[PDB]
């Protein structure tokens, strides 16, 4: 019947025909997805057996009717979904059964209230999502009390047209509770003056809703009293959208406090909108597919300590000088934009990835004015010109170029003042290295991918001999053919070694006398015919080891020691390594004495 | 094969022929191989949480096939379309704004496949194969 994805735990009985439950499947699961399959009734003991399942789905099971006591085996339930089930309602003790119950998915299951919603009974419940749904009303019920873990509600795609004092009354006897409350495609016309007075929220969700700007600013006027760890606001492209979005509508926003607010798409955009003035005192701005295409009247008195901009339409780049901005992200954006210098004592983490970003002279103390920066991200761009060898920026330990073209890093130690980096990442940046002195200064390093580079000559050279504690290095896909003599010695920290993907033609058992601390290795997809003799017999700690796709060349007596080291490791084995024209198992082969 | 027709050029589409999973999937207006502003209008139930959504695009003009196309249209977070919330199960009626620049100079038997990918689970959640044939 189902598919077997886990073998005893998980299956998968997606679209199944199933008729009823089955019964031939194993007591032991912790998952099974029934969606999709004709159930038309829940049963009363439906899955009374069963009595470990940590997620049931039952989405799309035509189920009209979920008699009493139906879940009644299921203590260890966490997650149980109900999407698009026409149960037009709950009976009372409809749930009651489920002891563990963290998550409920009730979306589109054709419910008219959260008041007849048979849910009380749940104390460990942290989600409930009710959206696209029948609901008229944003009445917090009063058995909310009950339910001491519930923190998300999601009454998203619902019919509600008004947020009452009323219906939020729950929340001002309650200023101890935790909750986030998604509002989004709702058509919201009227927030009665003064309903949100006295009450917290830890994030409100408000997009697609409105459908006039002073309808909307209306709206948003009456939000007032109001604090919000995080307000997200914004439209779809597919919806009831404003003719008009002026700054002037962030009025209100004045009076409600905010920690994180969150822009999201909006057809109609300026951009002095995030200078808006009631956005001053906000702790983390963010734009999400905004149409904003420059950003610099950037008063030096706003208190945000993040900024984050993801996939907006910027032209040209931030100049910036707010002395609090600890954090800041702006990736994926449309724009092909070239990097200009910044003033942002306060920074520590900068993530500019996945921009078409190009940078001509990195990098150093005057690019960003900090002395404090520790996690800088510059993959995924285009032309970054190394100038300048991170001289005032020695607190730096993670460093991401992937897929970047990095240029000159060739031509000098352009790493040289990086003594407390941790991570380095220049893999597929296309660097050939000519020089042995390209990693100079990385003395506190541990991880260094580089793959899809290349190496002059085709030969792995010495340029690790000043980065001690490394103790993870990727070089697969670098187009090695050979390594020199000292390369490896000074590695004695060096966990996992990756050289698959090359073309290498030879060992030397010299490159792994000194990896006394080498728990991975691999040397799959390369050229290698054979292997020195003894050369894997001092890997102490090796775990595993990778050496299929090489056509081996498994005559004896030539193939003694590695078809004897491969069945006498066979644990440690990862894929299988087999002998070129033949195509057999090397461990398989035996020598004659 | 459900088609419409504009006066320069006739939209047909229908399943792959290895899945055949249910969309009803429509454009107002039809499209001119020389641009269309206007409305995809999209009706079917995902097989899987539209959170992560992609589809990967295999497209021939004059039967000269190019190279796969991968695009995202739900990225897991504050997603421009409001389908990208949608889930299993769940009914999803929309009609998507698309516009067409067009190709001035536009030539012959165009075909498109697209196949609508969940990117959480890697699983597959429709296919369609298009057609687009100009003048007679
Ligand atoms: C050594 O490098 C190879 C190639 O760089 C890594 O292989 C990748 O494995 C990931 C996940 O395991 C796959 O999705 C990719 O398809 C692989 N890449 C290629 C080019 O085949 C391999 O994992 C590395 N070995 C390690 C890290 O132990
Ligand atoms: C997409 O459409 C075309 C048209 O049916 C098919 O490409 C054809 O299918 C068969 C099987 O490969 C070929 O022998 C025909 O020559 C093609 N038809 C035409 C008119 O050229 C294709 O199989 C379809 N299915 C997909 C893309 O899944
Ligand atoms: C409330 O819970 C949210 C997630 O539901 C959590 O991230 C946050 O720390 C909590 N808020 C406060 C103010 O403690
Ligand atoms: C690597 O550089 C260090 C750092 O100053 C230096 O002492 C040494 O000359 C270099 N290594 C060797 C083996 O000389
Ligand atoms: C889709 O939208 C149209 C709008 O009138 C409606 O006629 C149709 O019933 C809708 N389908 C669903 C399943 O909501
Ligand atoms: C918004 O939506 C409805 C569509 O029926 C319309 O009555 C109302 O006037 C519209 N207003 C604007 C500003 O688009």
């Amino acid at each position: 019947p189902c598919i077997e994805v886990v073998p005893n735990i998980t299956y998968q009985c997606m679209d199944q025909k199933l008729s009823k439950v089955p019964d031939d499947i194993p007591s032991s699961t912790k998952n099974i997805d029934l969606s999709f399959n004709p159930l038309k009734i829940l049963k009363s003991y439906s899955f009374s057996n069963f009595s470990e399942l940590q997620w049931l789905d039952l989405s799309r099971c035509e189920i009209e009717t979920i008699e009493d006591k139906a879940w009644h085996g299921l203590h260890h339930l966490s997650n149980l979904i109900l999407t698009g089930n026409p149960i037009q309602s709950f009976s009372p003790g409809s749930f009651s059964g489920l002891t563990s119950l963290e998550n409920l998915v009730a979306v589109e299951t054709k419910l008219a209230s959260l008041e007849s919603f048979p849910i009380g009974q749940l104390i460990t419940l942290k989600k409930l999502n009710v959206a696209h749904n029948f609901i008229h009303s944003c009445k917090l019920p009063a058995y909310f009390s009950n339910l001491t873990n519930l923190v998300h509600v999601d009454l998203s795609y619902n019919y509600i047209q008004t947020i009452t004092v009323n219906d939020l009354q729950f929340l001002r006897e309650n200023p101890q509770v935790n909750l986030s409350l998604d509002m989004s495609l709702n058509p919201i016309d009227f927030i009665q003056d003064q309903a949100f007075q006295g009450i917290k929220l830890h994030e409100l969700t408000l997009r697609g809703n409105f459908n006039s700007s002073n309808i909307m600013k209306t709206c948003l006027q009456n939000l007032a009293g109001l604090h919000v760890h995080r307000l997200i606001l914004g439209e779809f492209k597919d919806e009831r959208n404003l003719e008009i979005f002026e700054p002037s509508i962030m009025e209100g926003l004045c009076d409600v406090t905010i920690d994180e607010f969150r822009l999201t798409y909006t057809n109609d955009f300026s951009d002095d909108i995030v200078k808006f003035h009631c956005l001053a005192n906000v702790s983390a701005m963010s734009l999400a597919g905004v149409s904003i295409k420059y950003l610099e009247d950037v008063p030096k008195h706003f208190k945000w300590q993040s900024l984050s901009i993801i996939r907006c339409q910027l032209k040209q780049f931030p100049t910036l000088d707010l002395p609090f901005l600890k954090s800041l992200t702006l990736t994926m954006n449309k724009g092909s934009i070239s990097f200009k210098k910044v003033a942002l004592p306060s920074l520590s983490y900068l993530d500019l990835s996945r921009n078409a970003l190009s940078f001509s002279g990195c990098c150093s103390y005057s690019d960003l004015g900090t002395n404090s920066l520790r996690h800088l991200d510059l993959s995924f761009n285009g032309a970054i010109i190394m100038s300048a060898n991170f001289m005032g920026l020695e607190e730096l330990q993670h460093l991401d170029f992937q897929h970047s073209t990095l240029k000159r890093v060739t031509e000098f130690s352009a790493f040289l003042s990086l003594e407390k980096l941790l991570y380095l990442d220049i893999s597929y940046t296309n660097t050939k290295i000519d020089f042995d002195g390209i990693f100079l200064g990385l003395t506190s390093l541990n991880t260094l991918k580089m793959a899809g580079n290349s190496f002059k000559d085709n030969t792995l050279s010495n340029v690790f001999a000043n980065t001690t504690n490394l103790t993870f290095l990727d070089l697969s896909k670098c187009q090695l053919e050979q390594i020199s003599w000292g390369v490896f010695d000074t590695l004695h920290r060096l966990q996992l070694l990756n050289m698959s993907h090359n073309n290498l033609l030879f060992l030397d058992s010299s490159h792994y006398n000194q990896l006394y601390s080498l728990k991975e290795l691999a040397l799959d997809t390369n050229q290698l015919k054979s292997v020195p003799d003894g050369i894997f017999d001092r890997l102490t700690s090796l775990q595993k080891i990778w050496l299929h796709t090489n056509p081996w060349d498994c005559s004896c007596p030539r193939i003694d020691y590695l078809s004897r080291w491969l069945n006498k490791n066979s644990q440690k084995e990862q894929g299988s390594a087999k002998c070129s024209g033949s195509g057999k198992p090397v461990r398989s082969i035996i020598c004659p004495t | 094969q459900w088609f419409c027709n504009s006066s320069d050029a006739i939209i047909s589409y229908s399943y792959c022929d290895h899945l055949k999973f249910p969309i009803s999937i429509s454009s107002e207006p039809c499209i001119r191989l020389r641009g269309t502003n206007g409305f995809v209008h999209v009706e079917f139930i995902p097989r899987g949480n539209l959170k992560y959504l992609y589809f990967n695009l295999f497209i021939s003009v004059n039967s000269i096939e190019l190279p796969k196309r991968k695009e995202v249209l739900c990225h897991g977070h504050d997603d421009d379309y409001s389908f990208c919330r949608a889930l299993k199960g769940e009914t999803v009626n929309t009609s998507i704004p698309f516009s067409f620049e067009g190709i001035l100079f536009p030539k012959g038997h165009y075909r498109c496949v697209a196949e609508a990918i969940a990117g959480d689970t890697e699983e597959k959640l429709f296919c369609l194969n298009f057609t687009i044939i100009h003048r007679r």
